[PDB]
């Protein structure tokens, strides 16, 4: 299935571009930067099943 | 009466020609994709209120 | 006979206790596992079943054109 | 969709055999409303009024195996004194079976009906009362 | 068509493929199985004969309507949460949208029906191609999105899947459509146990890729493509008759073959799971297709059929091309259940 | 002239020599199953001065 | 257990590197001799089986199967060389793989220790049965007969798998050992029920049980001689072998389950008993014969008692021995006149003396005349079917009364009277013929000096 | 779901991790392996069985590729699959040790005091 | 032609002892037939029927049919003199025993 030869390599072929909070062009926030931000920090490692709760 | 006739309508006898009755049904499609993409239409549609309207 | 082809009911004895103990204790891991993998599952707090989420070191932390960013 | 399938089963088993009734017609005719829509939209019936014909001559027939089976089902459970009996459910198989029998008119097909609706419903009674599931939630 | 042009179709083909298995964002995975049709259809057409026509044209009017529901699907997921990463798919009809596009492409029942047509109108080749590579992009995107997955749709597609296969099987003359009506039902075995257990999905899907590799070369091999070309060939090459044989009692699930491992790798999986019902149902189905590898063997190997004067000529000729890779994939699928506990080296 | 009798009649020493590795490869499986060897409740005994193993 | 393995193994490569007229001396030489190794076996404790390994075990049930299987292979490969002259090397070498394939599935099956490892290795044995019926079969009918044989097996032993991987998963194991010591009764619902059932449906299948039995005659008929005579002796005693095995895990539960199996068996007795008594085909008329013995073994296994496992087991060995011999010496006759129709040739025991010998003597162990062992099971399982219900003694003794009957009709049909004044091709028997005959009877009359070799773990 | 896709420190596509050189390799008569290298020598068989080449003798050099090849392969995929149960063991193990209130050890009677229901067979 | 096909007559079988009158019917050639009859007759007959049911004659008493014999007279003889009763109603001990708390 998933093979993620992106990690394996580190080359980022598409992950620019799956958060509204990653690197745009001219610092121009998403209208929820500081919500996803947070988001993500909080259920970062956690696991899914740990972070949906 | 029992082991040439009943015995073998119950069991095997039956079981065939179920199996042939539903095997001429499910292959005996003419082909046209006007038919079952309009089959496709109906099964979109079951599936978003039967297992979708109740998650 | 029972010299030349067999041996004697102590080789057969323990050769079953040693089997007996190894299918037991396979039998008490088969359940062990299969509760772990029920509990680990269920909780996501154990090493299996963790599913991926975004990784942090995406996140942008510069100042944003707007002070709230 | 799932309400039909809870308002037959709110109902207690061998009481208010009417309401049973209605619950169970109400998804015989759903059932043949959606075996004849397939069947139409794979075996086009080459006017409007044969499509009429054949949906409602489906749609009848389902309905009635369904009120019938409902039915008998409860009737039984009731005058026997003994709900949670798969024997009603069977019972009320061959009910259902018996009227798909007079309705295609053929004997043959009436007793297979008898038969395989019957032991269908009975298990389906033997999984309800042991929890059986069809589909499984995942938990290991 | 010219040869360097056939290869960088097939490369086209492959890359598409490879594109949706190694993407984390949702639109990488829609042009991978864009990238992968449009380099697809030229393959159908190889050979012009406009049943390949029909079948292309088929082909494309499916795989299309399932990309505009996939699409659909990313972009309804998109909305109710600014996330463009694969995942446990935030929202439930963004994921039966998902799960009725995969099922189109794969040919899950009731989306079924292209598959015997589009593989009877093209070559054996294209045919092997179409059955064996074009289901690992949308398996390899539901394994990702199990977690999510509505265990009541999917296993009802399997099941309607299983049925489906084993009694459109019956009714077949033509090898291609027998072969469809079989990828049908594996699809169905594949995907029952999915919500479960991945590595059980990978593991039938790897098996079932090679017993339909041996039984698509060992048919390129004997140039035949119905009932009755096949009943020729005893008489001009046994050894492939036999090896045919022994690959469709595989294919059928008997023990001690290889094709037996997965049945009993995703029953007791799902046995761990409370699910009773649904594996013997499934079990119980498979014996449709037996029945009809059985009739196949019947007519191929197990008796010999009346054969034409003109066969005299054929003996005295060479097959010129070889296939390496057909002895591997023979006893891949019939001699390697010994090796059953090597499946966790695919988690 | 010995080839004359071999070449021709090796295949008779194919069951007999697969029978003598069968006995061979029982003893080696004898040799996986001693963790009781001489500690059974029943049995267990004290060695003879001289002897090492109750069982082989 | 590997030291008969392995000469097992040995028997193929052995095969295909024979010369072309070699194939049979050598397949017989060496099948005599890993008989030889086989008898081994008979060895047996009195209070735990011989635990050879993790994977194999033999016990007092299983050693005399196992030594009737080995001894089988001989007998098949001397009955099928005659039929088989005409054939290529390359599709004798075939025939003969198939046989060497099944008996080792057989001996690997009898005594494997995981119940998973004996359900995959029962069930292999399918596969060379119906190549060889279907390929070498005579008529057009082994195709049909192949297909009742293949379906009605897997039909029955697919739930049994369901069951089994369902009873490791609560259990812990499935080796036969721990399921014994960690035994606990079943209790009375409906989930047991039917997981009562997947145990037992396909042994009662393989048996077979009076209503199941269809597939019977028609593969036993339609397949060649040494297919009919491995499907009689051991692939019915398979059925036999795993529902002693897995009792242990349906009691309490069998006590009512069984009332149903107990009926048909008894009454099946009577319904294929009085079949054979008008049965035009000879082939069929043993075919039958095999239903009616069988279903003493079902009773004797349900009834749950040592000594109708005792008898049960006495009875699965010599139903083997008898059968296979009854199908031998039909095959004879069939040689000769190539048709199965009992009144076809009559009045043989004039033309050929001492082959009348042999079919008097099947003929007496098939009534079970004492002492011979076919008459111990028998009166074993009389007796405790007697103590399970008085009643029982009518249908029991109504049994024994017809099986004398159509015995003795299948003798009088066949060898008396005046022969048939057309045929004029019946030639002198063969030495192969008369040392087949006798490697099947002089065991049977040699089991009777000592019973308890096949008399089970309860004796 | 996918039990141990995604364990923590795990390399994406590395087949072979460090911690797994912690284990006793497969002897090379390993009975696994010795079947490997026989369906080696089955692939070489049906090579020369489809050729229409004698099939015991006619190509040694591409039988023996076959077996080393089918070992070779072997070797690898039974360190794999030695090291990924190791890894279940391992994490079974201490799940079980950091989660005692879900594993309680329970004190058992002897079976002289339990009470086992007799059923008489009769 | 009202031939469906081109086919060989059925052919007549053959009596192996029209070319081999005393032919034993193992085999078409002479020698292999009776070199099989001979090790047929000599390895079922002298080896397997005779040596086999000879070894099993004389097995060892691995069941422990004298043993169980020899120490059921020694308790018989124990318990006569004794005057100890000759079996007990109970196999295992009841001090040992835990029953339930009480019989309600
Ligand atoms: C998010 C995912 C969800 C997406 C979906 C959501 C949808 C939202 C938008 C909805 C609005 C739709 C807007 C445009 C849709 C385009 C419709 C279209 O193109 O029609 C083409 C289609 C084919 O056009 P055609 O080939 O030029 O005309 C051929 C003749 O009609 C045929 O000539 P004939 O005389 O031989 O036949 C007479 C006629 C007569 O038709 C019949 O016989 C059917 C009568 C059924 C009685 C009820 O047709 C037939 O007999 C053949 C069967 C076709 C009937 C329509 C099939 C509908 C589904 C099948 C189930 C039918 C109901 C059964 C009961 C189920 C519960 C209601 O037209 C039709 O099939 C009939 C009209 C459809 C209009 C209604 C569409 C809604
Ligand atoms: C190893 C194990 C051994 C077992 C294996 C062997 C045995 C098993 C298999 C054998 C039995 C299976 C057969 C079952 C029915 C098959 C019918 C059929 O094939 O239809 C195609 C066939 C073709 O139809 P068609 O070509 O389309 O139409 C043209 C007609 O042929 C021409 O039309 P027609 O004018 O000539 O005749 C039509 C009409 C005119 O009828 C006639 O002409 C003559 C009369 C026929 C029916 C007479 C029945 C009344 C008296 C019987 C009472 C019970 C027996 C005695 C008990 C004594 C107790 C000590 O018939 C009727 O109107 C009868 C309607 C229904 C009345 C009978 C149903 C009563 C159910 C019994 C309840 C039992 C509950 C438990 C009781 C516990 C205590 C014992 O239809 C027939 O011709 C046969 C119809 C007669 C059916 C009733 C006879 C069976 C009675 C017992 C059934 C139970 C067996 C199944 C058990 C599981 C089911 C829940
Ligand atoms: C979980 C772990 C396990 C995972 C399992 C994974 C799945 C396993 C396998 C799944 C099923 C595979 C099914 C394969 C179907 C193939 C269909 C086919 O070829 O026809 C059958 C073919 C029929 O032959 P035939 O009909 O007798 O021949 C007549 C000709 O067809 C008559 O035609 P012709 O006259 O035109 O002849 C031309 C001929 C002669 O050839 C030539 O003359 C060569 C000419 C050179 C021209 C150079 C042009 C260069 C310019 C193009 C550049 C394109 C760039 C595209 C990329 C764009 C990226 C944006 O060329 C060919 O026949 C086909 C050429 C094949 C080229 C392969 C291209 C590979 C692309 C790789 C894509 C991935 C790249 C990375 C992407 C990353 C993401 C972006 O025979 C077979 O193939 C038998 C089956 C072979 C299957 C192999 C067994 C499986 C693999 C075993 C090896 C190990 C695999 C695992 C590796 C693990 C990783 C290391
Ligand atoms: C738990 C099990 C344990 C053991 C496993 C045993 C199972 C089998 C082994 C594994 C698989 C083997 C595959 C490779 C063999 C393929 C080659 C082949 O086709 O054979 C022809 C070949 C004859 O050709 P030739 O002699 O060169 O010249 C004559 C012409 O070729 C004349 O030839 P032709 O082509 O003109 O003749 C026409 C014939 C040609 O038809 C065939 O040749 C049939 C080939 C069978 C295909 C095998 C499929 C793949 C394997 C799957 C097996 C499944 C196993 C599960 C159980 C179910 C069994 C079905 O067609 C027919 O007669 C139509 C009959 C249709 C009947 C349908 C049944 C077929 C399937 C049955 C397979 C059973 C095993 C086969 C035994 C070997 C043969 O046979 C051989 O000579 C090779 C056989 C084995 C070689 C042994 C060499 C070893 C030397 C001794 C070493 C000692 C070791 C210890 C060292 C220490 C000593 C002191
Ligand atoms: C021809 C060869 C075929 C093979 C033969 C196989 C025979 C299988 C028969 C199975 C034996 C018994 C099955 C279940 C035991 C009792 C069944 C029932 O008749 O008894 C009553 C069962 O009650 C009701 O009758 C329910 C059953 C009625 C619905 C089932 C339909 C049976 C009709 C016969 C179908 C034919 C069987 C073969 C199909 C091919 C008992 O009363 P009750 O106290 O309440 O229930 C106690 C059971 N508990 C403990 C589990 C709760
Ligand atoms: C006094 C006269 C009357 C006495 C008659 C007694 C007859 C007894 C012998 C007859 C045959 C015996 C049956 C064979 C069963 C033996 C199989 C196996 O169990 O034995 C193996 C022993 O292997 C032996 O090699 C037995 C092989 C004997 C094979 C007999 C074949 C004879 C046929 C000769 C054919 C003629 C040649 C051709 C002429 C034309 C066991 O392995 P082993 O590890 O040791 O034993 C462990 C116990 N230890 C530790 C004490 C050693
Ligand atoms: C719900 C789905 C139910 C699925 C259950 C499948 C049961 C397994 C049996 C499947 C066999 C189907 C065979 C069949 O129907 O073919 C009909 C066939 C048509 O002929 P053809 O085979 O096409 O070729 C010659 C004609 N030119 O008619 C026949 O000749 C039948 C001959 C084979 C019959 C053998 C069946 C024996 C079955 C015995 C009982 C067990 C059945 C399985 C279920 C048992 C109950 C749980
Ligand atoms: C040649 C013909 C032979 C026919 C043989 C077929 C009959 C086999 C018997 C039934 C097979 C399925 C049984 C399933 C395996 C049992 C395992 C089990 O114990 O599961 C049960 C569940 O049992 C079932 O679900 C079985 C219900 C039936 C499903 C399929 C219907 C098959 C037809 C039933 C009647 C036919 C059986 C007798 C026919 C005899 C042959 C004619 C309970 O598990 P839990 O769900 O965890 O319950 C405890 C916690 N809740």
């Amino acid at each position: 299935p998933f093979f993620d030869v992106q990690k394996r390599l580190g080359l980022d072929l598409d992950r620019w571009m799956t958060i509204q909070s990653a690197e745009q062009p001219h610092k121009i926030p998403g209208r929820c930067h500081a919500f996803e931000k947070e988001w993500i920090e909080c259920a970062h490692g956690i696991g899914g099943i740990r972070a949906e709760k | 009466l029992l082991d040439l006739i009943w015995l073998e309508t119950i069991l095997p006898k039956t079981t065939s020609f179920i199996q042939m009755k539903m095997s001429i049904m499910v292959s005996n499609q003419k082909g046209l994709i006007k038919l079952y993409f309009l089959s496709f239409l109906i099964t979109i549609m079951i599936s978003m209120t039967l297992f979708n309207y109740h998650e | 006979i029972a010299r030349t082809f067999y041996d004697g009911p102590e080789k057969n004895y323990e050769k079953t206790m040693a089997i007996l103990q190894i299918e037991a204790e396979k039998a008490e891991l088969r359940l062990k596992e299969l509760e772990v993998r029920r509990l680990m599952r269920a909780r996501g707090d154990g090493p299996w079943y963790q599913y991926p989420t975004i990784d942090k070191a995406l996140i942008d932390h510069s100042p944003k054109t707007t002070p709230d960013n | 969709a799932k309400t039909l399938l809870h308002k037959y089963s709110d109902i207690p088993e061998g009481t208010e055999c009417h309401r049973k009734a209605y619950a169970s017609t109400s998804i015989g005719g759903a059932t043949g409303l959606i075996v004849s829509a397939y069947s139409i939209a794979l075996k086009p019936p080459a006017s409007f009024l044969e499509g009429v014909a054949r949906t409602g001559r489906y749609t009848f027939t389902s309905a009635a195996i369904g009120a019938i089976f409902g039915l008998t089902s409860c009737i039984s459970a009731q005058v026997r004194e003994k709900p949670d009996d798969p024997l009603n459910y069977f019972i009320g198989g061959c009910a259902g079976g018996l009227t798909l029998g007079a309705r295609t008119r053929s004997y043959g097909i009436g007793a297979a009906a008898c038969a395989y609706m019957g032991l269908t419903a009975a298990l389906v009674k033997m999984g309800q009362l042991e929890g059986w599931q069809v589909f499984a939630e995942p938990k290991v | 068509m010219n040869p360097i042009i056939y290869t960088t179709l097939i490369m086209t083909v492959m890359s598409g493929t490879m594109l949706v298995m190694i993407s984390s964002h949702w639109l990488l995975i829609w042009i991978g199985f864009e990238m992968n049709l449009l380099a697809m259809i030229p393959v159908l057409m190889k050979n012009f004969n406009p049943r390949a026509t029909e079948a292309a044209t088929k082909y494309f009017l499916t795989q299309a309507t399932a990309s505009m529901m996939l699409m659909m699907a990313i972009i309804i997921n998109l909305l109710y949460s600014g996330q463009w990463t694969i995942t446990k798919m935030f929202n439930p009809v963004a994921m039966t949208m998902m799960t009725m596009a995969l099922a189109m492409k794969l040919g899950l029942s009731p989306f079924h029906f292209w598959v015997p047509e589009v593989t009877q109108g093209i070559s054996l080749q294209a045919g092997l191609l179409l059955l064996t590579w074009q289901k690992l992009a949308p398996l390899s995107v539901l394994c990702q999105i199990s977690q999510s997955i509505n265990p009541n749709l999917m296993l009802t597609m399997a099941m309607l899947s299983i049925l489906i296969g084993g009694w459109g099987g019956l009714n077949q003359t033509q090898l291609r459509k027998i072969m469809a009506y079989s990828s049908i039902a594996h699809m169905g075995w594949m995907t029952a146990v999915l919500p479960y257990n991945t590595t059980m999905t990978i593991l039938n899907l790897l098996i079932y890729i090679t017993m339909t590799l041996a039984m698509f070369m060992l048919l390129i091999h004997s140039s035949a493509t119905t009932t009755l070309s096949l009943s020729h060939t005893w008489n001009k090459m046994p050894v492939i008759t036999s090896l045919m044989m022994v690959t469709l009692l595989s294919m059928g699930g008997l023990p001690p073959l290889s094709g037996f491992m997965p049945k009993w790798m995703i029953i007791q999986e799902m046995t761990k799971n409370e699910s009773i019902i649904m594996p013997t149902l499934m079990a119980m189905t498979a014996l449709l297709n037996l029945y009809f590898y059985m009739r196949l063997a019947y007519s191929s190997s197990l008796t010999m059929f009346p054969s034409t004067n003109n066969m005299k000529m054929k003996w005295q000729f060479e097959h010129t091309k070889q296939m390496k890779l057909l002895p591997t994939m023979i006893v891949l699928s019939t001699l390697v259940l010994p090796m059953t506990p090597a499946l966790s080296s695919l988690n | 002239n010995v080839l004359q009798i071999v070449r021709d009649h090796w295949v008779h020493i194919l069951v007999p020599v697969g029978f003598v590795f069968g006995c061979y490869l029982d003893r080696r499986s004898d040799e996986k199953l001693t963790a009781f060897r001489n500690k059974s409740l029943l049995f267990k005994r004290e060695l003879r001065p001289n002897e090492e193993v109750t069982w082989k | 257990m590997l030291k008969i393995i392995i000469p097992t193994t040995m028997l193929l490569p052995m095969t295909w590197m024979s010369k072309h007229n070699m194939i049979w001396i050598n397949a017989t030489v060496h099948s005599l001799l890993i008989s030889l190794i086989s008898l081994s076996l008979l060895n047996q404790l009195g209070e735990n089986s011989l635990n050879f390994s993790l994977t194999f075990f033999s016990d007092s049930l299983s050693a005399p199967l196992l030594v009737l299987t080995t001894w089988l292979l001989p007998l098949m490969l001397m009955a099928s060389q005659s039929h088989l002259s005409k054939e290529t090397t390359t599709r004798k070498k075939l025939y003969i793989t198939m046989l060497i394939l099944l008996q080792l599935f057989l001996i690997m099956t009898f005594t494997a220790t995981e119940l998973i490892l004996f359900y995959i290795l029962f069930e292999a044995t399918l596969v060379p049965t119906l190549i060889i019926i279907t390929r070498w079969g005579n008529q057009t009918e082994r195709l049909n007969a192949g297909l009742y044989f293949l379906f009605y097996t897997l039909a029955g032993s697919l739930p049994l798998l369901v069951a089994l991987v369902y009873i490791q998963n609560t259990t812990g194991s499935l080796n036969f050992l721990i399921i014994h010591y960690w035994s606990h009764p079943l209790s009375n619902s409906w989930s047991n029920i039917f997981m009562w059932l997947a145990c037992i449906m396909a042994f009662m299948v393989k048996m077979p049980l009076y209503g199941l039995h269809l597939w019977l005659p028609k593969a036993h008929v339609e397949a060649p001689i040494a297919g009919s005579m491995v499907l009689a002796a051991v692939l019915l005693k398979l059925g036999g072998y795993g529902m002693m095995r897995i009792t242990t895990i349906l009691n309490p539960l069998t006590n009512y389950m069984a009332y149903p199996f107990l009926m048909l068996s008894m009454w099946g007795m009577i319904m294929t008993s009085s079949i054979c008594l008008r049965q035009t085909d000879l082939k069929s008329l043993i075919a039958y014969s095999s239903v009616s013995h069988m279903a003493l073994v079902i009773v004797a296994i349900m009834i749950q008692t040592p000594w109708s496992f005792m008898g049960a087991t006495a009875l699965m060995i010599a139903h083997g021995l008898t059968s296979s011999m009854l199908f031998c010496l039909a095959n004879t006759n069939y040689e000769r006149v190539h048709s199965r129709t009992m009144i076809l040739a009559r009045g043989l025991q004039t033309l050929l003396p001492l082959m009348a010998t042999w079919w008097l003597v099947a003929s007496l162990t098939n009534l079970a005349l004492p002492p011979s062992i076919n008459l111990i099971g028998e009166l074993f399982i009389i007796t405790a079917s007697f103590s399970w219900s008085n009643i029982t003694i009518i249908l029991m003794g109504m049994n024994m009364m017809i099986t004398a009957l159509y015995s003795l009709y299948m003798l009088i049909t066949t060898q008396r009277g005046k022969y048939t004044h057309h045929i004029n091709n019946i030639k002198p028997s063969f030495t192969r013929e008369n040392a087949l005959m006798a490697l099947h009877i002089l065991p049977l009359l040699l089991l009777t000096l000592n019973p308890k070799m096949i008399l089970g773990p309860l004796y | 779901m996918t039990m141990m896709s995604g364990r923590p420190g795990r390399v994406p596509l590395q087949f072979l991790p460090n911690e797994a050189r912690s284990l006793p390799p497969p002897k090379l008569t390993d009975p696994r392996l010795v079947y490997m290298g026989f369906l080696g020598y089955c692939s070489g068989l049906i090579d020369n069985a489809i050729r229409r080449r004698p099939v015991v003798s006619a190509g040694l050099h591409r039988q023996l590729l076959y077996v080393t090849s089918f070992v070779f392969f072997g070797y690898y995929l039974l360190k794999r699959q030695d090291y990924m149960y190791a890894l279940r063991d391992h994490d079974m193990f201490a799940y079980v040790k950091s989660h005692p209130e879900d594993f309680p050890e329970k004190d058992k009677k002897t079976y002289g005091e339990i009470l086992e229901e007799f059923h008489p067979v009769r | 032609p009202t031939i469906r096909l081109q086919e060989d007559p059925d052919p007549e079988d053959e009596n192996l002892y029209e070319k081999n009158p005393d032919s034993h019917g193992y085999d078409k050639d002479p020698i292999v037939d009776l070199w099989n009859m001979r090790v047929v007759f000599f390895f079922g007959f002298s080896i397997v029927l005779v040596l086999g049911s000879t070894f099993v004659a004389y097995l060892p008493d691995y069941r422990m049919q004298e043993w169980a014999r020899r120490e059921a007279e020694r308790l018989v003889k124990y318990r006569e003199a004794n005057g100890l009763p000759l079996m007990e109603s109970n196999c295992f001990d009841p001090n040992k025993i835990q029953l339930p708390e009480d019989e309600d």
